[PDB]
């Protein structure tokens, strides 16, 4: 698996409605391009993918 | 011989007298309110 370091998030837009409806982006930096398992460890927010 | 003056030359606003029928065109002054009503097929979703 690659390995990830030095990540970042930022949120561009937000809003509680039923559908998924806010946009989370990751800046990071990597050594190979590959496969990630994305994931949210609270129930706050659940993810798409 | 001696009626004076017009409208045509006088009026204010810079608004063009005309006739036949009568009317004032491209006379500025004021707002206009607009009311619209949308379908869901103009907007975008926020995922594209």
């Amino acid at each position: 698996a690659p390995t990830i370091i030095d990540l970042t998030c930022t949120v561009a837009t937000c809003t509680h409605s039923s559908d998924f409806g806010g946009v989370l982006t990751l800046t990071y930096k990597t050594d190979k391009n590959g496969d990630c398992s994305v994931h949210s460890h609270s129930n706050v927010a659940t993810l798409q993918e | 011989k001696e009626k004076g003056t017009a409208l045509n030359t006088k009026a204010p606003f810079g608004c063009q007298i005309k006739t036949n029928p009568v009317r004032a065109m491209n006379c500025a002054v004021g707002n206009i309110p607009v009311s619209m009503n949308l379908p869901d097929s103009a907007f975008t979703r926020i995922v594209e």
